[PDB]
């Protein structure tokens, strides 16, 4: 009532507390470990148009273990805090891996527009998860030009989010019909980094 | 009603839609007098596009109404003025007696013309269009009020009937300049009347 | 009104719960009360009494207030003056934005029939017909007993009968042209309509606002923006429009409360004055009350009070 | 020079949006009513500030006003805008003209000494005893020229009246302009200047799509009541 | 459980705004309903005093016909009146 | 009560627009009404 004097009567006040007095943790009995160590250190990462996908289950997913020798210039999370990573459980764990150009890195996100996002790899707007991106010029590049990695440059329509398309049909850039063989204004959609 | 059982009365469902079913692009040829989707220089709209009788100045392109809307538009290729009307009209209500009683229903569309079908007996009335009911020409007291002097009920083989309201029984008075009427007998009548006095007190702790 | 068609805006609006239902419910309650008001005020007679054959009431001319036997429409003379005085574009803009106006239940012709029955019954049977079965009695006798109700011995009336008649037909005349000179009297009806307009002409132009968004039309936002900024810019429009609708609904609720109170007063006045004789001072205007006559009006009621006033005093020693 | 009082003149159509019988309130650059402003004879056509806009009225016998000059320095140092007539058509040019201190037109085309950086050059359709009124307004972009003329073209202060000019001409120049110079014909007249200021005005529209009445909001608190 | 502190604030702000707005709505309608009930109860008090404690000449305020007496009864959140009144019948014609 | 100087705040206010009217209207609708009440309670006798 915010005064030193109160007239005779009855008054309503704050609620009864009843303290918790105990903290209890219930948890499954899983004792395995994630294959993240070999997944991140994997010798071969596929091209952007042929991005590699893997499903993980029944293992333990500590993330501090990466930081022993981790080197990630680009890190991003959506829909979750990395801090809480060790304090959560995750029903489905799907890991996608690929190699791209650094200038195209900004294209990989929810809602960004560009060549990769519209032709190679698309992500839903309600997506939750993480993106880990590091430069690998010291290992994935070689003298004389490394062209093992390819990308899709031409496509009839933009792909859906989480869509894997590896069609290799000659795209018809011009009005002249494609005759099942290379022709003018008819190009192979794949190009080499 | 979020329920599996419904009491006797009338209820609101939704406003009517009337689909455009057509898109027109004006930099599509010019189309007039049909409820369509139209575009004018990037501006999107929907409705029936009919003639105009205004006097747009040569630099005038859009003539706007108060609610952010434009009622008169100039074509970007033939530069003549046309008037626009959306036609998403008519609230829909369902008249039904008790669910425990029957299952047939009647449908009332408000302020819409029967000539404008949009729907899939039919009766045009001052309230709009009324479907499912059969019309009669007698009088009874009110059971479920439709509107504008029309009231409906469920009756016997059994269906739903709409009829004009009955004000009351006819009567006339034998008035003159030397006549009087006197009672001879009396009755004691006992009647009931009911009044609420209070409601249920409540308490809410906002913080929790 | 919130979404202006299109699906994305309704999709977002679904996340704001079901605010969209209870305001519909409140408006429904308002309309049902509006019906119940008139039905309760005017239907206090259960019998439709016909206009009496022949006209002879000792010299009282009733031609102005009784309905015209020749006119197919039953509006009386004074009722014609009133129904012509009070009147009733954004009218189409109301329907263009989902603002539906609903028709009233009774027809004003039915109101004419109700009031005509009330007048015929009162002038043909006094106050008896309110009790039960109607019983006829001559008019001069009724006037005599109504005087005796306020203490004047009835003999007075007869010995001045003709004189009294000359006043009444004059006084109503003074009322008649009165209504046709100034309509400032009908203002208490007119305001009831006028306020309504000031609400809607606000609620419609309330669409022109922005609430911080970048364009006040939803289609412009959808055309100019992508699928991730649309929500962050349209949430503010949704909030603002929901706010405006709530404000309008609350104003309607309060004004309905006041109109309901006035309707209760109208019902009490009709029951106590027209249908009987009341000793309550000043409940029927200045002076001792003699009788009353009701008349319809656009969403309202008019009462004519007929009263008794002394004059030309003289001194005496007591 | 003398003092001109704006007897409900300087009105113009605000925007290209059609209206009919609408009584609508707007805010824009207007000429305040009954305002006292400067009026010039002709003999001087000096350079005057152009911060907001000009309602320029010319009383003359015939075609005495050769045209208009706009700029910030009126020299080849900065870009300048020239509106002139070749006795049949109006020509509008934006160039870094070397404007002399006396760009007279003897009727010798001595308006500009040299022509360089010709960013704009355009020719339009063919256009006391003559009172022609024009409204010039400029944004860092498009430029609006409104026109009118009256048959009540007397020599003394303008009579009380009411009409609305139309947005006849709109042309983009994009350049920055802060000063204006009148171009008269050196024959071998008078002109009203009206500054434009931010003002709120109420506009009354008739049965047909036009303007025939207006109310100045800031004239007196009575006007404020009329606004409310 | 899912977000950090500043994200928690920029999220919980919306929830607190919306819930407070709902509670405002509920309290407004409660106030109006309370006012209407108060008017009804005021009428009940006047009626009970007039038609139980005494006898009234006001017509149709106590039930059809001339009024003789009344009886009160209680009910959940309400009160109910039995009016005992008088109604004539069996009329006859005569010359006055 | 909202802005209190700082013309930027008033410009920001104008996007909401209409509201400031009805506030000022509503109170006046109350404000005048009050006096009427007083009169109805005391002005029934028309003489002194
Ligand atoms: C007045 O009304 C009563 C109502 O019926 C009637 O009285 C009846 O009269 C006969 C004999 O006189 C009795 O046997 C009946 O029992 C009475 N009816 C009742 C309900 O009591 C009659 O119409 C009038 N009263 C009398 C005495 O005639
Ligand atoms: C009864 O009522 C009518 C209404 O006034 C009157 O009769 C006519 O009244 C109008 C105007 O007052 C006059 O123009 C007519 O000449 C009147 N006609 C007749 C026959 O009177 C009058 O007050 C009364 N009429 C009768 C027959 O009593
Ligand atoms: C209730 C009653 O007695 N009404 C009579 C009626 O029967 C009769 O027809 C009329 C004229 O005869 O006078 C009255
Ligand atoms: C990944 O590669 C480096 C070099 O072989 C190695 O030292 C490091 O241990 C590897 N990471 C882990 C977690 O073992
Ligand atoms: C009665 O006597 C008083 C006292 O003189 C006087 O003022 C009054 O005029 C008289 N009454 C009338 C109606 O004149």
């Amino acid at each position: 009532l915010k005064s030193f004097t109160v007239e005779k009567g009855i008054y309503q006040t704050s609620n009864f507390r009843v303290q918790p007095t105990e903290s209890i943790v219930r948890f499954p009995n899983i004792t395995n470990l994630c294959p993240f160590g070999e997944v991140f250190n994997a010798t071969r990462f596929a091209s952007v148009y042929a991005w590699n996908r893997k499903r993980i289950s029944n293992c333990v997913a500590d993330y501090s273990v990466l930081y022993n020798s981790a080197s990630f210039s680009t890190f991003k999370c959506y829909g979750v805090s990395p801090t809480k990573l060790n304090d959560l459980c995750f029903t489905n764990v799907y890991a996608d891996s690929f190699v791209i150009r650094g200038d195209e890195v900004r294209q990989i996100a929810p809602g960004q527009t560009g060549k990769i996002a519209d032709y190679n790899y698309k992500l839903p707007d309600d997506f939750t998860g993480c993106v880990i991106a590091w430069n690998s010029n010291n290992l994935d590049s070689k003298v004389g030009g490394n062209y093992n990695y390819l990308y899709r440059l031409f496509r009839k329509s933009n792909l859906k989010p989480f869509e894997r398309d590896i069609s290799t049909e000659i795209y018809q850039a011009g009005s002249t019909p494609c005759n099942g063989v290379e022709g003018f204004n008819c190009y192979f959609p794949l190009q080499s980094y | 009603l979020k329920s599996f059982t419904v009491e006797k009365g009338i209820y609101q469902t939704s406003n009517f839609r009337v689909q455009p079913t057509e898109s027109i692009v004006r930099f599509t040829n010019l189309v007039k007098n049909k409820c369509v989707n139209f575009n004018f220089n990037g501006l999107t709209g929907t409705g029936v596009l009919t003639e105009s009788n205004k006097k747009f100045l040569p630099f005038q392109q859009f003539g706007r109404d108060i609610a952010d809307t434009t009622d008169a538009v100039r074509d970007p290729q033939t530069l003549e003025i046309l008037d626009i009307t959306p036609c998403s009209f008519g609230g829909v209500s369902v008249i039904t007696p008790g669910t425990n009683t029957s299952n047939q229903v009647a449908v009332l569309y408000q302020d819409v013309n029967c000539t404008e079908v949009p729907v899939a007996n039919v009766f045009q009335t001052r309230a709009g269009c009324l479907i499912g009911a059969e019309h009669v020409n007698n009088s009874y007291e009110c059971d479920i009020p439709i509107g504008a002097g029309i009231c409906a009920s469920y009756q016997t083989s059994q269906s739903i009937i709409a009829y004009t309201m009955s004000l009351g029984a006819e009567n006339s008075v034998a008035y003159s300049n030397n006549s009087i009427a006197i009672p001879t007998n009396f009755t004691i009548s006992v009647t009931t009347e009911i009044l609420p006095v209070s409601m249920t007190k409540t308490s809410v702790d906002c913080t929790m | 009104y919130i979404c202006g068609d299109s699906t994305e805006c309704s999709n977002l609006l679904l996340q704001y719960g079901s605010f969209c239902t209870q305001l519909n419910r409140a408006l429904t309650g308002i309309a049902v009360e509006q019906d119940k008001n008139t039905q309760e005020v005017f239907a206090q007679v259960k019998q439709i009494y016909k206009t009496p054959p022949i006209k002879d009431f000792g010299g009282f001319n009733f031609s102005q207030i009784l309905p015209d036997p020749s006119k197919p429409s039953k509006r009386s003379f004074i009722e014609d003056l009133l129904f012509n005085k009070v009147t009733l574009d954004l009218i189409c803009a109301q329907k263009f934005n989902g603002l539906t106006v609903l028709p009233p239940l009774l027809t004003d012709e039915m109101i004419a029939q109700y009031t005509s029955a009330l007048l015929a019954g009162t002038i043909t049977s006094g106050w008896t017909f309110g009790a039960g079965a109607a019983l006829q009695i001559p008019f001069a006798m009724q006037m005599a007993y109504r005087f005796n109700g306020i203490g004047v011995t009835q003999n007075v009336l007869y010995e001045n009968q003709k004189l009294i008649a000359n006043q009444f037909n004059s006084a109503i005349g003074k009322i008649q042209d009165s209504l046709s000179s100034t309509a400032s009297a009908l203002g208490k009806l007119q305001d009831v309509v006028n306020q309504n307009a000031q609400a809607l002409n606000t609620l419609v132009k309330q669409l022109s606002s922005n609430f911080g968004a970048i364009s006040s039309v939803l289609n412009d936002i959808l055309s100019r923006l992508d699928k991730v900024e649309a929500e962050v810019q349209i949430d503010r429009l949704i909030t603002g429009r929901l706010q405006s609708l709530q404000t309008y609904v609350t104003q309607q609720l309060i004004r309905a409360a006041e109109i309901r109170a006035s309707a209760n007063l109208a019902a009490t006045k009709m029951s106590e004055c027209v249908l009987g004789q009341s000793k309550r001072v000043d409940f029927c205007g200045k002076g001792y009350h003699l009788m009353s006559f009701p008349q319809s009006a656009p969403h309202g009621v008019v009462f004519l009070h007929v009263t008794y006033v002394p004059a030309q005093e003289k001194n005496f020693t007591t | 020079p003398a003092y001109t009082n704006s007897f409900t003149r300087g009105v113009y159509y605000p925007d290209k949006v059609f209206r009919s019988s609408v009584l609508h309130s707007t805010q824009d650059l207007f000429l305040p009513f009954f305002s006292n402003v400067t009026w010039f004879h002709a003999f001087d056509n000096p350079v005057l500030p152009f911060n907001d806009g000009v309602y320029f009225a010319s009383t003359e016998k015939s075609n005495i006003i050769r045209g208009w000059i706009f700029g910030t320095t009126l020299d080849s140092k900065t870009q300048s805008l020239l509106i002139v007539n070749n006795a049949t058509n109006v020509v509008i040019k934006v160039c870094e003209f070397q404007f002399c201190n006396d760009p007279f037109l003897g009727v010798e085309f001595r308006v500009y000494s040299s022509a360089n950086n010709c960013t704009f050059e355009y020719v339009s359709q063919p256009f006391f005893k003559n009172l022609r009124e024009f409204v010039f307004k400029n944004i860092d972009g498009y430029f609006k020229i409104y026109s009118k003329h009256t048959p009540i073209n007397l020599v003394r202060d303008l009579p009380q009246g009411f009409s609305a000019l139309e947005p006849l001409v709109d042309l983009p120049i994009g350049i920055n302009i802060t000063r204006f110079q009148t171009l008269l014909a050196l024959h071998r007249a008078a002109y009203y200047v009206g500054y434009l200021q931010p003002r709120t005005f109420l506009l009354k529209y008739n049965e047909n799509g036009t303007i025939t009445d207006a109310v100045d909001c800031a004239l007196d608190p009575l006007s404020e009541t009329k606004c409310t």
